């Protein structure tokens, strides 16, 4: 869960450069597939297990 | 202290062709190598 965004997956460190105003990233299917961590400001990939 | 100026010059303003500017990020979300 990040900021209320519940889901099951494998987290990984990412090279997707979210700009300062962004918090989540999404795929062509309109689902969140990356999210910056609200405590330490890095971007995490989300992949289904 | 708020004194207006008589020196106003009236002339109809020019038009200019704004080519492809004024796009902005439409929502607070990341997307990449995609058409949306
Ligand atoms: C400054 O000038 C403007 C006009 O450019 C004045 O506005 C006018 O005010 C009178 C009443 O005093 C109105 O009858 C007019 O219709 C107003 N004209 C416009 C174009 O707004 C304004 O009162 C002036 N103020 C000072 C402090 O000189
Ligand atoms: C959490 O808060 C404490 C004190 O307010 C601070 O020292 C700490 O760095 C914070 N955590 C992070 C990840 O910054």
């Amino acid at each position: 869960n990040f900021n209320g965004l519940k889901g099951t997956g494998v987290l990984t460190e990412s090279n997707k450069k979210f700009l300062p105003f962004q918090q989540f990233g999404r795929d062509i299917a309109d689902t969140t597939d990356a999210v910056r961590d609200p405590q330490t400001l890095e971007i995490l990939d989300i992949t289904p297990c | 202290q708020c004194v207006n100026l008589t020196t106003r010059t009236q002339l109809p303003p020019a038009y200019t062709n704004s080519f492809t500017r004024g796009v902005y990020y439409p929502d607070k979300v990341f997307r990449s190598s995609v058409l949306h």
